[PDB]
């Protein structure tokens, strides 16, 4: 009755047809690591972290936006899956500056967690390390676009939820500045939400900026006020 | 240190004041922080 | 290079000084309120802003593995100076 | 793999596997689990009735000597109906092997006082009675070791907090040392360090 | 030896030793810890944490600190199920509040419908 | 492989038993012990004349808790809280604020010298090597207030000397 | 649902053991006030003994009553010997107030405790 079997590590499970491989792995409990996927936005494929070795094929394919054919067998813990993840993680950490002391996401990074739990232990790339000059987006959001990994998630969030259309990719090669061209103060509603969209420390809060670091705090239940929805 | 005395740093004291406990001149601790919660000021302007 | 409070004592580099209705002033009685009289804000302005003849430059801070790590900063602001967050000192560019 | 990783010896793995299978098949009355770790030290998981017969069988019988007794700790685990774990540790003088006898127990029903068969468990039973509350049935002397006398609360539990409920201070009014409810000098920040993203895929338990 | 045993509730608050005010005044909260939204990872989910309500934390006026008279303020108990959570909280005595678990609802996302023709779903940038 | 003590028997030769009985009656090896102790009497004593001859030390002693600063520059710290995270006694207490310069800074940086167990984790955990276990170990504090250091006590402790700490770090920046 | 009891079958032996323990504590007090050289009359000590017995007077599980019998018997042993010094026996009392009342009004002027 409209269910397709996937063999996640040999374990069979039923999946609604048309949905992604990644939702099947999250159904059985697996987390394939991801940087450009999010469970509220459209599914672009620009981060290359979601890869998986599907059997009987010489080519590793993505799992952020893969449709599910009948009767798969998914290997999330094979050899070249780990080699692809270590390779892509070594690619990401080249043009990314040493700011982990002063970056505002010491406890709440994503490069740090996934670089521990999937990445290499030694680096390379002795020269290089380009630098992008920052902008001044607004007095609400502090912005250093050097840490921007060009993951195209603020763009999709803006253009598909904010509806404002004031963010864009510019350029080619390494030189892809994600930002706003005309030096306009990007001011709209929900612009405070963009500092949790950005998975790296590139779009942080302006008044908060250098007052804590997220392992010292303790987290507490509460309810929204001054809005009728809560 | 008649072989290499100095360092090229312009902040080192010219006194080297030694262990100064049991004096009128020693250290006390305090809060190196500004105002916490900024209590409200009543208006001096009256009514009635 | 310090200020002095209207109460008559030395303020810190942070404006943390007391009011007249406190008592930590009276636990400061008899023993000296220490303050490092060589601040850090004014020592930046006495430094020469270096004018490096390239586009995107490097910073270490006086010594390999003795200081802060490599930060490569950009100088594309045509009238503003690129500021190292570690060093605290500025740069320019001259083609 | 060949540098920087401690290898394992599958000879000892097969030997301990066969021995644990032997012990489990010859004492069916009280055995539930015989698990072998990767580093080959045996664990035998036991119902809290046959403590005295399993220890008398494992002191003797000449297929396994295990004259040497070590520690006993009952590490406190919530989300179990029977909470605490008595961990006997047994060492053979002739054989160079280590078996961890884990019998389970609850908060109130006693295990059967291993001091009668192993004389080294006397202060162990007294100490774990003071620190936990695991009673031992027909034991000679049950007192408080490693606590204050007037103190109570069984402090190595998980319900007992890190800072105790008391705080001593001398005072000159009553000319002695008295206890007040606790007043910290700093908060003891218990940080959040549980990071996500599943560092061990081989230990993913099956969910609901 | 299979004796008289009755099958009833437990009253372990007399034996845990902590006094009456910290027994009956503070109220536990059994909750699943929500996802820290600046990251995106639900490994920190799948447990039932029991915590207590916070209380006063003043300023120690000699160093600018946060002292408190609260021994029970810094506990957390990680549990595997809500059932044993409620069983433990009613075993040990203190009053409690239990919330329920919230999951990501399964959506149906597709790149091909993100490049549609006559629908209003269109990425307009990629 | 083993080598165990005390396996012999007292001899039955008359010479050996009368030598042992001579040791018994004649206090002999007691006098030999006196001779050994007088042989250590006539040595020269290895005492150091303390306030004039201070004791030997290491290049990497863990002492004074003094901060450092940049060459002809500002404060070296960042308030990045790595030392507070690694501090096993949890004696480090940091409150940060940024200043008008834009770069991130502090407000409060307290070390509980009462609680500090003097490990070296904050020396080895600072990514810019701002906090350094100082050279000298002479604290000797009358009150209990004075063993609670502020940022200004640490900076005056690091500006009464850095050339010592600079000499130590320049000596052993290669091991750590 | 089989539980091995500690000492008693029903509440009868529990009541018998706890009144035996109370008899022992009643005949044990003047020896303590003569030995440790306390500062409190016999009446006040016996009144706080019967207060501590009356505090837990509503527990009906016989295992718990047996375990409190074991607790009280351990403390009776360690007070009938000369182990527990003057500090612990004074620590049973509460003369170091803590006068924190149980009103609403005085709990309101010293707040944050509803
Ligand atoms: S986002 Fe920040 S914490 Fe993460 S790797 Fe980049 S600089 Fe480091
Ligand atoms: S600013 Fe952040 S969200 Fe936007 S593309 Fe860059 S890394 Fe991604
Ligand atoms: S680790 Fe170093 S830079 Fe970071 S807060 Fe501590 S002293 Fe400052
Ligand atoms: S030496 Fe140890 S206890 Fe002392 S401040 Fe450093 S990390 Fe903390
Ligand atoms: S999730 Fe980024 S590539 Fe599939
Ligand atoms: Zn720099």
């Amino acid at each position: 009755s409209n269910l397709i079997e996937v063999f996640v590590d040999g374990q069979s499970v039923m999946v609604e047809p048309g949905t992604t491989v990644l939702q099947a792995c999250e159904k059985v409990g697996m987390q394939i690591p991801r940087f450009c996927y999010h469970e509220r936005l459209s599914v672009a494929g620009n981060c290359r972290m979601c890869l998986v070795e599907i059997e009987k094929a010489p080519k590793v394919v993505a799992a952020c936006a893969m449709p599910v054919m009948k009767g798969w067998n998914i290997l999330t813990n094979s050899e070249k899956t780990k080699k692809a993840r270590e390779g892509v993680m070594e690619f990401l950490l080249a043009n990314h500056p040493l700011d982990c002391p002063i970056c505002d996401q010491g406890g709440e990074c994503d490069l740090q967690d996934q670089s521990m739990m999937f990445g290499s232990d030694r680096s390379r790339f002795l020269e290089g390390k380009r630098a992008v000059e920052d902008k001044n987006i607004g007095p609400l959001v502090k912005t250093i676009m050097t840490r921007c990994i060009q993951c195209t998630r603020c763009i999709r969030f803006a253009s598909e939820i904010a509806g404002v259309d004031d963010l864009g990719t510019t350029g080619r090669g390494n030189d892809m500045q994600v930002g706003t061209y005309i030096e306009k103060m990007f001011m709209s509603e929900l612009s405070g939400n963009i500092i949790d969209i950005c998975p790296v420390g590139a779009l942080t809060s302006k008044p908060y900026a250098f007052t804590a670091r997220p392992w010292e705090t303790r987290k507490t239940e509460s309810i929204d006020v001054m809005d009728a929805v809560g | 240190p008649t072989v290499k005395p100095p360092t090229a740093r312009k902040f080192i004291w010219t006194n080297h004041k030694f262990n100064l406990s049991g004096t009128p001149q020693q250290y006390v601790p305090y809060s190196t922080t500004r105002k916490k919660i900024q209590e409200w000021v009543p208006p001096s302007t009256p009514y009635k | 290079g310090v200020r002095t409070s209207p109460t008559g004592e030395k303020v810190t580099h942070t404006g943390q000084v007391y009011d007249d209705e406190d008592y930590r002033r009276v636990r400061f009685v008899g023993r000296q309120k220490e303050v490092n009289e060589n601040f850090a804000i004014d020592l930046i302005a006495e430094q020469p802003v270096s004018q490096v003849g390239s586009r995107v430059i490097s910073c270490d801070g006086g010594g390999g593995a003795l200081g802060h790590p490599r930060v490569y900063i950009n100088l594309d602001k045509e009238t503003k100076t690129g500021t190292c967050g570690y060093c605290g000192l500025q740069f320019r560019q001259q083609h | 793999t060949r540098p920087t990783v401690r290898p394992r010896n599958d000879v000892a793995h097969k030997q301990l596997s066969a021995f644990g299978e032997y012990v489990a098949e010859i004492l069916p009355k009280y055995v539930q689990q015989v698990q072998v770790s990767c580093f080959s030290e045996l664990e035998i998981c036991i119902h809290p009735d046959g403590v005295i017969p399993v220890l008398t069988f494992l002191r003797d019988h000449s297929n396994a000597q295990f004259k040497s007794l070590a520690d006993l700790t009952a590490v406190d685990i919530p989300t179990r109906q029977n909470r605490f774990e008595i961990v006997y540790n047994l060492l053979s003088l002739r054989f160079n092997s280590r078996i961890r006898v884990k019998t389970y127990t609850d908060e109130l029903t006693p295990v059967e006082s291993s001091v009668s068969v192993y004389k080294a468990a006397n202060w162990y039973e007294r100490e774990i009675w003071d620190m936990f509350g695991v009673f031992f049935a027909n034991h000679p002397d049950l007192r408080r070791i490693l606590t204050d006398y007037g103190f109570e609360g069984h402090p190595f539990r998980k319900d007992f907090p890190l800072s105790g409920y008391v705080e001593l201070r001398y005072d000159d009014e009553v000319k002695r040392v008295v206890a007040e409810p606790v007043e910290l000098a700093q908060e003891f920040r218990k940080f959040d360090l549980n990071s996500p993203w599943e560092a061990f895929p081989a230990y993913r338990q099956p969910p609901e | 030896t299979q004796l008289i045993t009755v099958d009833e509730k437990l009253d372990i608050t007399t034996l845990t030793g902590v006094p009456e005010e910290h027994i009956k005044t503070r109220k536990a909260r059994i909750f699943v810890p929500a996802r820290n939204n600046m990251q995106s990872g639900v490994n920190n989910t799948k447990k039932w944490k029991m915590e207590f309500d916070t209380r006063e934390r003043w300023e120690n006026p000699l160093m600018g600190w946060a002292s408190t008279a609260d021994p029970l303020s810094n506990l957390v108990l990680t549990f595997s199920t809500k059932e044993d959570a409620i069983a433990f909280a009613e075993k040990n005595g203190w009053s409690y509040d239990v919330e329920e678990r919230k999951v990501p609802k399964p959506k149906s996302k597709s790149y091909g419908a993100n490049f549609s023709w006559n629908k209003r779903t269109r990425v307009s940038t990629k | 492989t083993y080598k165990y003590v005390n396996l012999r028997e007292p001899s039955m030769d008359m010479k050996s038993v009368t030598d042992r009985a001579a040791q018994t009656l004649l206090w002999t090896e007691l006098i030999r012990g006196l001779g050994m102790t007088l042989s250590y009497l006539f040595r020269e004593p290895a005492t150091i004349n303390y306030p004039f001859e201070k004791g030997p030390l290491s290049p990497r002693f863990r002492g004074e808790h003094a901060l450092r600063r940049y060459p002809s520059g500002e404060e070296r710290c960042i308030a990045c809280k790595l030392c507070e995270a690694v501090c096993p006694a949890q004696a480090i207490t940091i409150e940060a604020e940024p200043r008008a310069d834009g770069s991130r800074r502090t407000t409060r940086y307290d070390i509980d010298m009462t609680k500090c167990i003097y490990c070296g984790f904050c020396q080895e955990a600072c990514p810019v090597d701002a906090i350094v276990e100082g050279p000298n170990f002479e604290f000797s504090t009358e009150t209990h207030e004075e063993l609670l250091y502020n940022k200004e006590k640490l900076l005056n402790n690091g500006d009464k000397w850095e050339a010592e700490i600079a000499a130590n770090i320049q000596a052993d920046y290669l091991y750590r | 649902t089989s539980v091995k009891p500690i000492f008693s079958r029903d509440m009868n032996e529990a009541k018998r053991r706890v009144r035996e323990l109370y008899r022992a504590w009643y005949r044990e007090v003047p020896n303590t006030v003569h030995l440790f050289q306390l500062d409190i009359s016999v009446k006040q000590g016996r009144d706080k003994v019967r207060e501590m017995f009356k505090k837990n007077a509503h527990v009906t599980d016989p295992r718990v009553v047996d375990l409190l019998v074991i607790k009280g018997k351990m403390e009776l042993e360690e007070t009938i010997n000369v182990w527990k010094q003057r500090t612990h026996v004074m620590r049973f009392f509460h003369e170091t107030e803590a006068p924190r009342p149980k009103d609403f009004l005085s709990k309101f002027y010293v707040g944050h405790d509803p």
